[PDB]
């Protein structure tokens, strides 16, 4: 959930992943992959999935000097400033919650996502998401501040949770790599690891064994050592790259902070009109705005009805019959007249 | 289903037959009053001293 | 020079630049100079030139912290850090050694080089470059992170150096001026500084004799005397601000760093088409992607081939002929149907 979040943080330690596109050519097992990009919302707040602990503690105290995440040590921690949302540019941070990270980012198809407070020189990673202003009414802009707009939002929620919705995370598994132990190819040195590091030779009972136990092996492989990934008392969500070392599927619960709820819009009304009205048709000059879906329907028979983004200062001959137009050049009723 | 799918759906209703309801303001002589009907013609809108039936 | 770099950094000292964009309307002998930018790249990673010794210590050190520069006296350098690149917003920064740092910008209009220690807040420049990714394949986004295809393309080398084209570290230059000199209005008085230095009176030993350190000439007119500061032992290549009236033409050798090889690049693949295939004529619908070309080509001596700029969720009736077509849309290999 997100009430009692220390819970939701404590249950499994966080996990780090192999991302494909993490500073200018690399993908990396940084804290830094973006999960998913979970933007439900008409306010149009992402709240995207971060790698590490959203919000995670680093003994799980959830406090802004502890955005604690996947490290190689169980804790990537770092100051709960030294995230960026770089969508075009800073997109402001608006909380953290569980795994995930909710914020306004700036307009764009492609946001990155980055962690500085002991990430690696800003650790980030850059995925696409077409976070285009699709905002209600005909105007185009996001600016409140003149107080015309009364519509309907889809507005994030701003609060923690309670709960909503489990992703699950669970069963701490490992993803296939090739770099667990040392060894001289019957000296092997096993220590305490980072990783729950399952102990592997090339002859032998070693295949297995998720200890931080130092043993010296011998009759196996050089190269043999399959230190492999595990886990305990942790788990990833899915493990998108992500590797899936568990013998059984299953996972605890947690909920995405600030679910939406049905809010306000503040949309900003558009310049009024002119109504040219001449004989069976009216003129309807406007001035230009931020741009405007205006519609003109014919209200009547079998309807003679028109609509378009106008974008400018100009004119358009509403038809004006004896029934009658419905001229929405903006955000207002749109009510048309009748001849004269 | 997306999360999001009980917070919104996409309703495609099959029509069926409707049926217009209306409201006439009467000055029902000197009465002068409002009725407000389904106008199936089976609603009596009960006048003082009317029974409309629109 | 590239792997010693401090031999062809020792070889020649660094300059300051006659630089006209230079913090929005000024423009003078700032070390925020670019010299030129190298744009041999599918990948697109700006050489830019820079005048200082960018990746050198002032002391001549293999320093990558020490982001060294060029003041009046010579090491006007600071960290690596205060190195900034700004086109449309910060770049990513790729590679530094000397005079040439290269580096992944986004779209912008000009290029911002931004040396921040001393340049009070990024003292920079911002010279003028349509930073355009002309992406290769069929469809056309930014895109690495899922599988999607492997496409040849040229890259630049983002690797330490060794030698292939020498810049001219050579020249050793002039420059213009007024104010190299002193003098109490008879003593004529010129000290140690950061001008090679040339004396200009209207009579006197500050009209001939070396400028390196103190000298005093008595009955001097402050109108007479100027000193000259020349350059020597290297320099800038064409000198671009650079008033290169230094009367040896002469050349030195310097490496641009990592000349290109050729890369790989993660080649976005798109969803794949709807076939409808009707009497001697197809349609092929296309969901839409992160915009990219389709190009309808016909099968036989010469069919209608036409491309088109697959840009959104639509339809094309790629007439597939008795003689056939094909039908490239993508990333895919474009062999279309015959009729059936």
């Amino acid at each position: 959930s997100t009430a009692n979040h220390f819970n939701a943080y404590k249950l499994t330690r966080p996990y780090v992943a192999y991302c494909a596109d993490c500073g200018m050519g690399h993908s990396c097992h940084s804290p830094a992959m973006i999960e998913n990009i979970q933007a439900d919302a008409t306010d149009g707040t992402l709240k995207i999935q971060f790698a590490s602990q959203i919000g995670l503690t680093k003994t799980d105290t959830h406090d802004h000097t502890k955005i604690r995440y996947a490290e190689g040590h169980d804790i990537a921690e770092a100051a709960r400033s030294t995230l960026k949302v770089h969508s075009s540019s800073e997109c402001t941070v608006t909380g953290t919650m569980g795994h995930f990270i909710l914020a306004k980012c700036p307009p764009g198809e492609r946001i990155s996502v980055s962690f500085v407070d002991s990430k690696n020189e800003h650790r980030t990673c850059r995925i696409a998401y077409h976070h285009e202003q699709r905002l209600i009414g005909r105007e185009r802009f996001t600016v409140r501040p003149h107080h015309g707009i009364e519509l309907p939002c889809t507005t994030y929620q701003l609060t923690t949770a309670e709960t909503s919705e489990e992703i699950d995370m669970h069963m701490p598994p490992d993803i296939p790599d090739r770099t667990i132990l040392s060894q001289q190819s019957g000296n092997v040195k096993i220590t305490v690891n980072g990783r729950t590091v399952r102990y592997s030779s090339s002859c032998g009972s070693q295949a297995v064994g998720t200890t931080t136990t130092d043993k010296t092996i011998n009759s196996c492989t050089v190269d043999k050592c399959q230190a492999y990934v595990t886990s305990h008392t942790k788990w990833q969500f899915n493990s998108p790259f992500v590797p899936r070392r568990m013998q059984a599927e299953r996972k605890g619960k947690v909920h995405i902070p600030f679910p939406l709820i049905n809010t306000t819009c503040r949309v900003p009304l558009a310049p009024e009109a002119l109504v040219r009205s001449g004989k069976r048709e009216a003129t309807l000059s406007l001035h230009p705005i931020h741009p405007t879906l205006l519609s003109y329907r014919t209200f009547g028979a079998e309807r003679v009805f028109d609509e378009q983004w106008i974008t400018a200062q100009t004119e358009v001959t509403i038809p004006v019959p004896v029934e009658g137009v419905e001229y929405q050049w903006g955000n207002h009723k749109p009510q048309r007249f009748v001849v004269a | 289903r997306a999360d999001v799918c009980k917070h919104d759906h996409a309703a495609a209703y099959r029509a069926h037959t409707a049926s217009l309801r209306a409201k006439i303001k009467v000055t029902y002589g000197t009465v002068n009053q409002t009725v407000e009907a389904y106008v199936n013609g089976d609603h009596a809108v009960t006048i003082a001293g009317t029974k409309f039936i629109f």
